[PDB]
């Protein structure tokens, strides 16, 4: 159902896409896994530990 | 033709203002006519400078009224709207008329 | 003797009445950083005068959102209470 | 909004007393700036006490972490809600989920 | 020595922000690096006009609220920041919104000047719900390059300016996606030559061929240090 | 007893910097090291930066 | 009556005008006597809030004033609570829309209004006169003034042979127009009389 | 790096 | 909106065939911008004779 519902969107079935490097403009090989994880920031801020 | 009469005591501030305002002429509209200037108003005061008495004791004051001629030959529907919310700075002024 | 709530903070200069009003307090909001005074509040007998005039802990900013008071029956200058 | 949820998200932002849930369901007057007032649909209302539910917006505040507690108002002015539905979203939730 | 030089041949406005342009016709080999180099000067360093200083009336903080509007004041600051603005002459310039009654308030409700262009006519600000509610907010527009925040420019600012007027940070850069395509160029006797497809997506205030163009003298300026000296 | 009581509430405005702590909801912990410019983001060919 | 005034002489080159604004013969008499009200009742309301100049500058029928003070928080009170209230009656004094801005004036140690009126409340609280200069000059030229010069005068320690009294530390060039001479004055209403202060305060030359 | 300032020396201002 | 150039502070000279360019300071994301555009120039494009 994850690869089907990647079919109902344009994307890559695998989940997958390649990916150019903002410095020298050129392809990563191999291609490498985006997506939207939910990341979350911890109260462990670092201005209230230095 | 809207000829613009700049009236202020400060040259360099009137300066600046004509330029603004021929920037917004110029972009919306097209041939302005120019800064010209005419010829400053140098009103003189002269005052005794003692409370009591000391006549030849005196200070000589002046106020230095410049004037900026803009004028703009075509107005467009565009440009002469422009001038409303286009207002210029403090100490400045304007006196724009259409024929 | 009783320790006080004035502007009128000593030794330190023109770098005490300033995030404040003429009687002494923070007088809310501003970009408050550390370093400085929100509440001069100083006793004499304690040239014997000191500085306890709750200040902003090192390293912080901030915005001043709200003042409470619940002060001792008279905080109140000639007339704000 | 978590795009992947679990769904589970509206009951721990419903139970957890952080969002403004309706009381009494009907319609909505929305002064807001202090307070959302719902006017109650005539079902759901008692025949005295005309009443109009006037609900508090607990505006920006010190939690015991020194986070900050706020609440913002999700209806609109005019606009149907329920009994049970969320008015204002709490911290940390997104129309009545939950959005850590 | 046989090399050739481009041109920018066609510049085709797909909408008012998403705009292509092509480059023709580009040596072999050298598509990738102007590409990537335009890309990089493109993203950093174009100069465009952002939201700086906010001043609402009858406001004594940003996280407060005010009567009779939707969004809090942190919203109007946010939606403030997202605001699109395209100033010609000056480099400083100060707008004004004023309206009452009871419907949402538009950027297309502010008071321009002349030389002062809002391109979002339906940027949405504040949602006034009491009829006898006003909101009277006076803006602040600087015009820069890259991003400078308010804790930055907590100290940086020089002019002694009154307390009351709150800080909104500035994102000037005005190029959001820069997308290239190195092609196969059309050529009717090389083919060994190809094209340069720049795909911009822009804040509606800068003007394609006019930023390649910036681009293009920032990039030739920073190598005549190679060029001149040694 | 307690004389002069007077509370005042600051609001500090933390954004994120090198050394704080972000994670997901899976376990995977981490402290954001380098908070990279725009360009240097590895793009996909749609030119979006992740 | 040698001396011309610093601020006066400067006027055209180093220093700027207060009062900022054009006017015609018809206007202009109606404009200073306005002027001179809201200034005269903004010293009277923001005596103990340390202010060193009121800018009142009006473009299209609409007051403009801007008080540079030295505590903000003090004339501002809560966040635009006395402020506000300042306004209407300025634009009462004044007949237009009122527009009040605040500039922080960054030490007001080097302020030379501010220093001659701290003198003078000074010396209306019976502090030795010569102390309280001393003070003002020391603390002038640790804040960075490249000079000062300060005089008192008449009535000093109750005295009934007036006379007067000047301290300068640095340089204080007056005949140097270039010069940014930031000039003024204050009187101490004492009980044996009037003391008149003086403060010169050299904060450096400008070049163009 | 002439070889680069050639190839741009076009659309310069 | 001024941009800083730089000074060319250092040749090293290791050998007559040898070289290092020291090269200070420019602003933040375009050293990588020049070297790579250097690079690839001088890779694949510089003309001479074998």
């Amino acid at each position: 159902e994850i690869k089907e519902l990647l079919k109902l969107g344009d994307l890559p079935t695998s989940g997958q896409i390649r990916l150019y490097d903002g410095r020298t403009g050129e392809q990563f090989e191999r291609p490498v896994t985006v997506g939207y994880m939910y990341m979350l920031k911890l109260n462990h801020l670092v201005d209230d530990k230095m | 033709r809207i000829r613009i009469r700049l009236k202020a005591f400060d040259h360099r501030l009137i300066d600046q203002a004509t330029a603004e305002i021929v920037e917004t002429a110029k972009r919306t509209g097209a041939q302005v006519r120019g800064p010209i200037p005419l010829p400053t108003r140098k009103e003189r005061f002269t005052v005794l400078i003692s409370p009591h008495v000391n006549k030849d004791a005196r200070d000589q004051y002046e106020i230095r009224t410049h004037l900026r001629l803009v004028d703009i030959v075509e107005p467009t529907e565009k440009t002469v709207d422009a001038l409303m919310r286009l207002d210029l700075a403090a100490g400045v002024d304007v006196q724009i008329s259409l024929g | 003797g009783p320790e006080e709530i004035t502007a009128d903070i000593p030794n330190v200069g023109e770098a005490a009445l300033s995030k404040l009003d003429e009687s002494g307090i923070v007088y809310i909001g501003a970009e408050v950083t550390g370093g400085d005074i929100l509440v001069g509040k100083v006793t004499p007998k304690g040239s014997d005068v000191k500085d306890s005039s709750l200040r902003v802990p090192n390293g912080v900013s901030g915005t001043v959102i709200d003042v409470q008071v619940f002060t001792r029956d008279g905080v109140e200058k000639d007339k704000r209470a | 909004k978590p795009l992947v949820g679990t769904g589970m998200e509206r009951a721990v932002a419903v139970d957890s007393g952080v969002t403004a849930v309706a009381k009494r369901g009907g319609v909505v007057q929305y002064v807001d700036a202090s307070r959302i007032v719902i006017k109650v649909n005539e079902d759901e209302m008692y025949p005295g006490e005309a009443g109009i539910d006037i609900y508090n917006l607990t505006k920006y505040t010190r939690s015991n972490q020194n986070t900050c507690i706020n609440q913002m108002p999700c209806v609109s002015l005019g606009e149907p809600v329920e009994r049970g539905d969320v008015l204002a979203d709490g911290p940390s939730t997104d129309l009545g989920e939950l959005a850590l | 020595t046989e090399f050739l030089k481009p041109r920018l041949v066609d510049i085709e406005q797909v909408s008012s922000t998403h705009a292509k342009v092509t480059l023709e016709p580009l040596e072999r080999g050298f598509g990738h690096t102007l590409g990537n180099a335009l890309r990089r000067i493109l993203l950093s360093s174009m100069p465009g006009c952002a939201v700086t200083e906010v001043e609402i009336d009858g406001v004594l903080h940003e996280y407060s609220t005010k009567e009779g509007v939707q969004e809090d004041i942190l919203e109007i600051l946010l939606n403030l920041k997202g605001l699109a603005v395209r100033v010609q002459g000056k480099d400083e310039v100060i707008l004004t919104l004023n309206k009452s009654g009871i419907g949402p308030v538009t950027a297309a409700d502010i008071t321009h000047d002349g030389d002062v262009e809002i391109v979002k006519p339906q940027h949405v600000i504040c949602h006034l719900t009491d009829e006898n509610a006003s909101i009277s907010m006076r803006i602040k527009v600087q015009r820069g390059r890259g991003y400078v925040p308010a804790s930055t420019r907590i100290h940086s600012e020089e002019d002694e300016r009154p307390i009351g007027r709150l800080l909104v940070d500035a994102c000037y850069s005005p190029v959001e996606r820069i997308a290239y395509n190195v092609e196969a160029a059309r050529v009717e006797q090389r083919t060994d030559l190809d094209k340069l497809v720049i795909e911009m997506e822009t804040n509606g205030t800068i003007d394609p061929e006019e930023a390649i163009r910036r681009a293009a003298t920032i990039l030739a300026e920073q190598l005549e240090a190679f060029v001149d000296l040694r | 007893g307690v004389l002069k009581i007077v509370k005042v509430y600051l609001a500090v405005k933390r954004r994120i910097q090198p050394g704080d702590k972000m994670a997901g909801r899976h376990g995977n912990k981490g402290v954001i090291s380098k908070i990279n410019p725009i360009e240097d983001m590895p793009y996909d060919e749609n030119g979006t930066p992740v | 009556g040698q001396k011309v005034h610093p601020n006066g002489i400067r006027l055209g080159i180093v220093k700027p005008w207060n009062s900022t604004w054009f006017a015609n013969t018809k206007e202009f008499a109606d404009n200073l006597d306005s002027d001179f009200k809201v200034r005269q009742y903004l010293t009277k309301e923001l005596a103990k809030a340390s202010v060193s100049r009121i800018v009142i500058e009006r473009p299209a029928k609409s007051i403009r004033v801007t008080i540079h003070t030295a505590r903000p928080g003090i004339v501002i009170g809560k966040k635009g609570e006395d402020v506000e209230k300042l306004r209407k009656v300025v634009a009462d004094i004044a007949g237009v829309p009122a527009q009040i801005n605040i500039a922080e004036v960054r030490k007001p140690e080097l302020d030379a209004k501010l220093v001659a009126d701290s003198i003078t409340s000074q010396l209306e609280r019976r502090v030795m006169f010569r102390r309280a200069m001393k003070r003002a000059v020391q603390n002038a030229m640790r804040l960075g003034a490249k000079g000062i010069k300060v005089e008192v005068s008449g009535r000093l320690g109750g005295a009934e042979i007036a006379r007067t009294e000047w301290y300068r530390e640095g340089r204080v060039p007056l005949h140097t127009l270039r010069a940014d001479i930031d000039y003024n004055t204050s009187e101490a209403h004492t009980t044996y009389g009037v003391i008149g202060v003086k403060v010169w305060i050299f904060k450096g030359e400008i070049l163009g």
